[PDB]
């Protein structure tokens, strides 16, 4: 995302000819070096189990409706933990109100 | 609904030109609002000239009547006359609560 | 494109580009609009990247109907264009323009309409227009989050 | 470098634009008032108290318009075909002279966009004053251009044309006076 320093407008990319030169509707150009060459990308089985459920995992020990199991918490030694199942991979996560997160999630 | 939501500000632009002021004027702003409304219990005219005696539900069901309560409204009407050269003549009237 | 259509008394089946509605209320800078939608242009993330790129794509899409005011950064011109398009009883598109007071009447009526029609639960006063823009950006953010599955 | 509202710039703009200084200050606040009230300074709304005040966005749109079209005048040679407002200006100059506008014309945006965002959050009251001051500061920075001789006439006309376009459009959001409603070709007119 390139924004015009004067117009604060989105600039087209305009790959001409051997380089990348951004152009605004105001006629300004800023060009681009090295790190602007990424045209498009796609990563498979990524963006899942980190960004989709971060808030849900954080709030899970405080959710009354989450299922809980009898398992000792390593940190605060509470006799019960909150059991969490996410994804078509069925990843089981145990979280506690003390912040213990089972290093998974 | 009647008071807050039913406000009218409509302007008409005539073509009537039968008087000098009529030619000078091609506009009129009709503006009015209601501040009174109340539904009272159903009434029936016993002999078409009575004092609207009470209408009981079985009378409505038997006689095919509608068990409906009358709606009493009162409105404030503001009429503004718009002329050329910026003149503006306003006529205001207050209507008694009518049904 | 991401088109926003408002259906109420004064509006019907009229589809507006989102950035146009945003910059109708000032804030004509694209940076501000993208910040209103994605809530932050400075935290990279994987979600903000996708939303930012697709909002760019929506911004640069040429719609056939709102072409004259698509690239316009002038708030008054866009307000006039929408008032002309959406308000009835105005058959002459050129006769009224030569009168300044007719222009002012149309602009004021359109601004009052948009105050009363765009997210009325957010407020029905002109001082609540920026928080309406915040709420609309939040709605667009929620839709684009749902797109990500 | 610290910043403080320089009210002197606003008055200087008012004289050059032959409009009252209250008309300069009331940018973004013309709604709900007649134009006669704007110049009289009557019913001026209190300074903004929150970052969500639409006046802050309204004034910033005015500053953006000045910068947006100035860059069009800065980069007339870069356009495939220059816009109409600047076509009137540089119609009489050559292509080589058009390419000279980019270097000669100073860069006036400075750091308005970065400064405005911090002020809009930290001090909403001063965000309005800074934006208006910046709009006037750039105007006299344009208007007080002295050389080269050809660029004096081009810039001077543009600067006067721009703010008057900004003010007129800003004036067009004020209350409308008496006019013939028949100009819209139908039987009725609503509000
Ligand atoms: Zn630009
Ligand atoms: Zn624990």
């Amino acid at each position: 995302m390139k924004i015009c320093k004067a117009c604060s407008s989105c600039m087209v990319r305009t790959y001409v000819d051997g380089n990348i030169i951004f152009r605004c509707s105001c006629g300004e150009s800023v060009q681009g070096d090295s790190q602007n060459l990424l045209v498009s990308s796609k990563v498979y089985h990524t963006g899942e189990m980190e960004d989709k459920y971060k808030i849900f995992i954080k709030n899970a020990p405080f959710d009354p409706t989450n299922c809980q199991i009898k398992k000792d918490c390593p940190n605060c030694h509470l006799d019960y933990l909150t059991q969490i199942c996410i994804g078509s991979q069925k990843i089981i996560i145990l979280v506690c109100r003390c912040g213990y997160m089972s290093n998974r999630g | 609904i009647v008071k807050q939501m039913f406000n009218v500000d409509i302007t008409y632009k005539d073509q009537r030109d039968h008087t000098e002021i009529d030619k000078l004027r091609e506009s009129v702003q009709i503006q009015f609002n209601f501040t009174d409304v109340n539904i009272e219990r159903p009434q029936h005219r016993n002999y078409s000239q009575g004092n609207k005696i009470n209408l009981l539900p079985n009378k409505a069901r038997l006689c095919g009547l509608s068990y409906s309560g009358p709606v009493n409204l009162a409105a404030e009407v503001i009429l503004t006359a718009h002329y050329s050269n910026g003149r503006q003549e306003v006529k205001r009237a207050s209507i008694p609560p009518f049904q | 494109a991401i088109t926003i259509e408002i259906n109420s008394t004064k509006f019907s089946k009229l589809r507006i580009p989102w950035y146009l509605i945003f910059r109708m209320f000032g804030m004509t800078g694209d940076d501000s609009i993208i910040e209103q939608v994605v809530f932050d242009l400075e935290s990279n993330s994987l979600v903000n990247t996708f939303m930012i790129e697709i909002l760019e794509k929506s911004i640069h899409v040429l719609d056939p109907i709102f072409q004259p005011v698509q690239h316009e950064l002038n708030r008054e011109k866009i307000i006039q264009f929408l008032s002309e398009k959406v308000s009835k009883f105005v058959s002459n598109p050129s006769a009224y323009k030569s009168d300044e007071n007719a222009v002012q009447y149309l602009n004021e009526r359109q601004l009052t309409i948009l105050d009363k029609i765009l997210l009325p639960h957010m407020g029905q006063t002109a001082d609540t227009r920026v928080r309406k823009l915040r709420f609309l950006g939040l709605l667009i953010h929620k839709i684009l989050l749902v797109i990500m599955n | 470098e610290p910043w403080t509202f320089d009210y002197g710039k606003i008055i200087k703009t008012a004289k050059i634009l032959d409009i009252s200084p209250a008309v300069i200050e009331a940018i973004g606040a013309m709604e709900g008032r007649s134009y006669a009230d704007i110049r009289e300074g009557q019913g001026a709304p209190p300074p903004p108290t929150s970052m969500d005040d639409p006046r802050l966005m309204a004034v910033d749109s005015a500053v953006r318009i000045f910068l947006y079209n100035y860059n069009c005048l800065r980069h007339v040679s870069t356009f495939n075909k220059p816009p109409i407002h600047v076509e009137r200006l540089v119609k009489h100059l050559s292509y080589e002279e058009k390419e000279d506008l980019e270097k000669v014309l100073p860069n006036v945006v400075n750091e308005y966009h970065t400064t405005f965002k911090h002020l809009r959050v930290t001090d909403p009251a001063s965000a309005l004053l800074y934006s208006i001051e910046f709009l006037c500061i750039s105007f006299l920075t344009l208007y007080e251009i002295k050389e080269p001789s050809w660029v004096v006439n081009i810039v001077r006309e543009f600067a006067l044309t721009e703010l008057n376009t900004i003010i007129q459009s800003e004036k067009l959001l004020s209350k409308p006076g008496a006019f013939n409603f028949m100009i819209f070709g139908e039987d009725f007119v609503c509000s």
